[PDB]
RNA sequence: GGUCUUAAUUGGAAUGAGUACAAUGUAAAUACCUUAACGAG
């Protein structure tokens, strides 16, 4: 713990120790093990002890499925949804960089959105794309490529629409420097000028850049800030709990 | 808790029903109401304890309990103040009536029975109880003495909760509302000070900035303070003051200054102000009133901005010795405190048109 | 004035505490007589005046400051009586906690004399 | 492999060791004061040489700059809530010319004594440390406490103890008990 | 006698419970012996006292004061179901 | 020469250092804070 990622700000005394991501659909620095979500970020937990007994209640999916691992490595636009207690969040960045506190209605918990990172032809010569969560889809509209989004339903697996990458579109910062920053595009040179709705400009890789809609017409709800907060989800959690 | 209640225009005023009650007892402390029935109560510096019900607003109040002291009660917990009770309040449920005074014991009173339900010691040489303050809707008790300590005891437990110190002077008055805080002047000091109790912290207003400003001021074209009388919190985030020098000051968390002043309230008589005797409010209202042996009930009305208030009215009823003043509603009628002498003993000239025991006001719309 | 008016209550308050203070004109006249008066408070509207008229010449004699505020009432309550109070002395304890606050007004007293 | 705990000492002990003038000044003080040793001095000769210091330094800069300003001004506030600094000699000027008794003279000890309560620096002493004193609800009981000034009217003597109510104590209530077991039954 | 408050009262349904801050006041008496807070912080609720659970107390200096934190359940077999055992021997 | 001006005698009238029931503290203990019975010539 102090060589575990920043953006989960756990406190630098406390133990020597931090999760660990399970092996999972998220890279582990791109991840929010669910411990860290029950207890550090929701306060529903306090010990270790009390994530467990939690989880093994089978009391919170991801996406839709019961998940029983302490250290499942949970991740961008994953859902989350905690029944007993009717709440649904989304996994989504404040400005700062941090996986924001984030509750969604109890439709939209219903779908995601997922970049596509491959399309590939897969055996018997059918066709596959995988996003970034690490699903793979297979008989995929033969207009998505790479780099391109795809709205998942989530009971089904199943694309239901999909956008293209290209200049004008709406776009979520997933990384680096300006991680957490939305908006439009205006140029690919792999690096993406991007510009907010405020006419600031900036640059990120390619491999940062996530579309998430049209301008204006995002195809999930933002957390405050339009990406322009974490601290303002969480000040909601604990206030309203 | 802010004022939700804007009734400050529709007032009946000089209509307002103006009548007096001849009492049999001599120097009258104070006066309480218990409003759900209506109820009155009445501690006397001669030793009693008094009771009344004024529940009709056509008639003046009326008879109920009352229950007189002597010296048989002198010695340490006795269950009858053989002195004088100099202050008196009533358990906000209507089940309980305390009392405390200058031999700095409290007696709490079953009110139907009117007999000691209980008696707690104070414990000290200095422990005289100047004042007392409910919280709302609560038998929390705020209790204000002049060895500058703040108690607090919570009546069905009738147990001491907790005790507060700090102010340099002698602790005269405290006001209290729903949420839990009060506040204190220390008089001679010119400070004010706010409490939140469990938190256990005290906000600090000063005023009595001198003249010689006043003057410096009117000069492009009367009175210091010797001490702070009274306060009556008006709302949560805001309250009024007032002083011997007859300024009355509405306070304010938002800045560490007076948020507005006023001088010469019941007048002058170099020369004499007026002292401003009685100061009380109605509760989340724009309306607050005051009252000296000037006799002119002063019923001042805060402006909607709440940046300034101005004057409603007067009402002459009363006259001398002007001690509390409580609001009671279902219309108005307010219950004065008159007696013919000053509750803490130095002495207000010459009272004439003198009298002792309830006033009463009525008041609709 | 307003001010010293202010400033000499405020230390009759704390000499009334402190036990450091004789109330009365009979009792005033003997700290002047006996040499222990470090300042004498006289009320102005004091009725008849006359009942206090040897102060001033007395004090002057003795060179003691002495001053007159406006109120019997207010010197009263200073004094921690229910009383008006007329005359007031501050007695001598160069021990005293408040001694640089009886200095304090002695100067200003003496200032006005002046 | 641990973090420091940082100390540092509170006094200063004299030049010339045997100036028959300064070891008199100082008996007068212990005397005057009820004061144990030289050490109960010398903190204090300590103590000033640093705000003296502290207020040199400052008085070489241009009045008017914003460090002069800043910490001479709260030099100042905090030398004044405590009474060393009269309620108006306040400016650096004046607290070079502050001295000893200055700050001596707001001890517990010597307040308790100051009014009343004790009659004696020493009276003073033995009732601050043996719990009989209060500053406000608290029993304070190191004599060299420091009585800041609003805090001059909350003294006295404390709920337990016999002069502040609560028993007598327990050599008085062991009186009690022999006028009681002999002379009694 | 004793005065007791709870603040921060919150609802934790993910373990049944009402989680809080227990602060009792000491005022001439020595202290607690928490037995006596499981059986006034039983009554104050319907709990009978083996669905409550008290230890968080360190006193304050000076005396005459407590502050902890204090868990309330519904349902005693959800007490014999969660809660940490060295708790439950107590 | 100058200059100022007490006891190898007795009498009776609170407190923790310690010590120690308890409870408190603690993971268990210990000390601190609280506190019965004790504890000054």
């Amino acid at each position: 713990r102090l060589a575990a990622p920043h953006h989960w700000l756990l406190d630098k005394l406390s133990g020597c120790y931090a999760p660990r991501p399970s092996a999972g659909p998220h890279k582990l620095r791109e991840s929010l093990p669910l411990i860290v979500f029950l207890r550090n970020r929701l306060k529903y937990a306090l010990n270790g002890r009390e994530v467990k007994a939690i989880l093994m209640q089978r009391h919170v999916k991801v996406d839709g499925k019961v998940r029983t691992d302490t250290t499942y490595p949970a991740g961008f636009m994953d859902v989350i949804t905690l029944d007993a207690t009717n709440e649904n969040f989304r996994l989504v960045y404040d400005v700062k960089g941090r996986f924001a506190v984030h509750r969604i209605t109890d439709e939209e918990a219903s779908y995601k959105l997922g970049k596509v990172k491959k399309v590939q032809l897969g055996k018997k010569g059918v066709p596959y794309v995988v996003t970034h969560d690490g699903r793979t889809i297979r008989y995929p509209d033969p207009n998505i490529k790479v780099n391109d989004t795809v709205k998942i339903d989530l009971a089904s697996g199943k694309i239901t629409d999909f956008i293209k990458f290209d200049a004008g579109k709406l776009v979520y910062v997933t990384g680096g420097r300006n991680l957490g920053r939305i908006g439009t595009i205006v140029h690919k040179e792999d690096l993406v000028h991007i510009k907010d709705s405020l006419d600031n400009t900036f640059v990120t890789r390619l491999n940062n850049v996530f579309v998430i809609g049209e301008q204006g017409k995002p195809y999930i709800s933002l957390p405050k800030g339009k990406g322009i907060s974490i601290a303002e989800e969480r000040d909601r959690r604990r206030a309203q709990q | 808790g802010r004022v939700f209640r804007y009734f400050g225009d529709k007032l009946l005023i000089s209509e307002a029903k103006q009548s007096f009650t001849r009492v049999g007892e001599n120097n009258l402390t104070c006066i309480s109401c218990f409003q759900p029935r209506l109820f009155a109560y009445t501690v006397s510096k001669d030793l009693q304890l008094t009771k009344y019900d004024i529940t009709d607003f056509s008639k003046r109040p009326k008879k109920l309990k009352y229950a007189k002291g002597g010296a048989k009660y002198i010695p340490n917990t006795t269950e009858g103040h053989y002195d004088e009770i100099l202050t008196v309040a009533a358990s906000p449920d209507g089940k309980y009536v305390v009392t405390g005074g200058r031999d700095r014991k409290l007696i709490v009173w079953s009110t139907e029975s009117l007999s000691p339900v209980k008696v707690i010691p104070t414990k000290d040489r200095r422990g005289e109880v100047l004042s007392l303050a409910f919280r709302k809707n609560s038998d929390q008790l705020y209790a204000s003495c002049a060895d500058f300590k703040i108690r607090t005891y919570s009546i069905n437990q009738f147990s001491q909760l907790e005790i507060l110190y700090g102010h340099h002077d002698i602790v005269e008055d405290i006001s209290a509302l729903a949420m839990e805080r009060c506040v204190t002047v220390g008089a001679r000091d010119r400070t004010a000070m706010l409490w939140k109790i469990p938190d256990e912290t005290r906000l600090t207003f000063r005023g009595g900035d001198e003249p010689q400003k006043l003057l410096r001021r009117w000069m492009k074209e009367f009175f210091c303070e010797g001490s702070i009388d009274v306060v009556s919190m008006v709302d949560d985030f805001h309250f009024i003051t007032g002083s011997d020098n007859g300024n009355i000051c509405l306070w304010s968390l938002a800045k560490k200054k007076p948020i507005f002043t006023e001088r010469i309230a019941h007048g002058i008589l170099l020369l004499q102000p007026f002292w401003i005797t009685s100061l009380y409010a109605i509760p989340y209202s724009n309306v607050f009133i005051s009252g000296s042996w000037s006799g002119s009930l002063k019923v001042w009305k805060i402006s909607d901005n709440l940046r300034s208030f101005e004057l409603l009215g007067e009402l002459s009823g009363a006259k001398g010795v002007v001690t509390k003043i409580q609001v009671v509603e279902s219309k108005f009628r307010i219950l004065a405190s008159i007696a013919k002498e000053h509750r803490l003993g130095r002495w207000i000239a010459n009272v004439s048109g003198a009298r002792n025991g309830i006033y009463s006001a009525v008041i609709d719309q | 004035d307003a001010a010293l008016t202010q400033q000499i209550l405020d230390v009759v308050q704390q000499a009334a505490n402190l036990r450091q203070l004789k109330k009365g004109a009979n009792e005033a006249t003997k700290t002047l007589n006996r040499g222990i008066s470090e300042f004498i408070i006289m009320a102005a509207d004091c009725e008849p005046i006359e009942i206090l008229l040897h102060l001033p010449l007395l004090c002057e004699d003795k060179n003691v400051p002495y001053v007159f505020v406006p109120s019997r009432v207010a010197l009263g309550r200073a004094c921690g009586v229910s009383r008006p109070v007329i005359a007031a002395s501050i007695t001598t304890n160069d021990a005293s906690a408040i001694k640089t606050q009886i200095y304090a007004v002695k100067d200003k007293i003496e200032t006005l004399l002046i | 492999p641990r973090a420091p705990r940082t100390y540092s000492k509170t006094y200063s002990t004299p030049k010339r060791p045997y100036e028959s003038s300064r070891l008199d000044a100082e008996l007068k003080l212990a005397g005057e004061f009820g004061l144990k040793n030289k050490k109960e001095i010398y903190r204090i000769s300590f103590q000033l040489s640093k705000i003296r210091r502290a207020a040199r330094d400052l008085l070489t800069r241009d009045e008017k700059d914003p460090k002069r300003l800043f910490e001479g001004n709260a030099l100042i506030r905090r030398l004044v809530r405590v009474g060393v600094l009269s309620e108006d000699k306040k400016k650096l000027d004046y607290v070079l010319a502050l001295k000893v008794e200055d700050f001596l003279e707001r001890r517990l000890q010597t307040q308790v004594y100051k009014l009343g309560l004790a009659k004696s620096v020493h009276h003073a002493r033995v009732l601050i440390t043996q719990r009989h004193i209060a500053v406000g609800k608290q029993i304070v009981n190191i004599p060299s406490f420091m009585v800041r000034l609003d805090s001059e009217k909350h003294i006295d003597f404390a709920p337990t103890s016999p002069f502040g109510g609560a028993r007598p104590g327990r050599v008085a209530r062991r009186n009690a008990a022999r006028k009681a077991e002999a002379s009694g039954e | 006698a004793v005065t007791i408050r709870t603040r921060k009262v919150i609802s934790n349904p993910l373990l049944a419970r009402k989680q809080f801050v227990v602060d009792v006041l000491h005022p001439n008496r020595a202290n607690v012996s928490k037995d006596e807070l499981r059986e006034k912080l039983a009554e104050v609720y319907k709990a009978e006292k083996d669905a409550v659970s008290v230890f968080g107390f360190r006193t304050q200096f000076g005396g005459g004061k407590s502050v902890g934190f204090g868990l309330v359940y519904n349902s005693v077999a959800e007490a014999k179901k969660f809660e940490p055992t060295y708790r439950l021997v107590r």
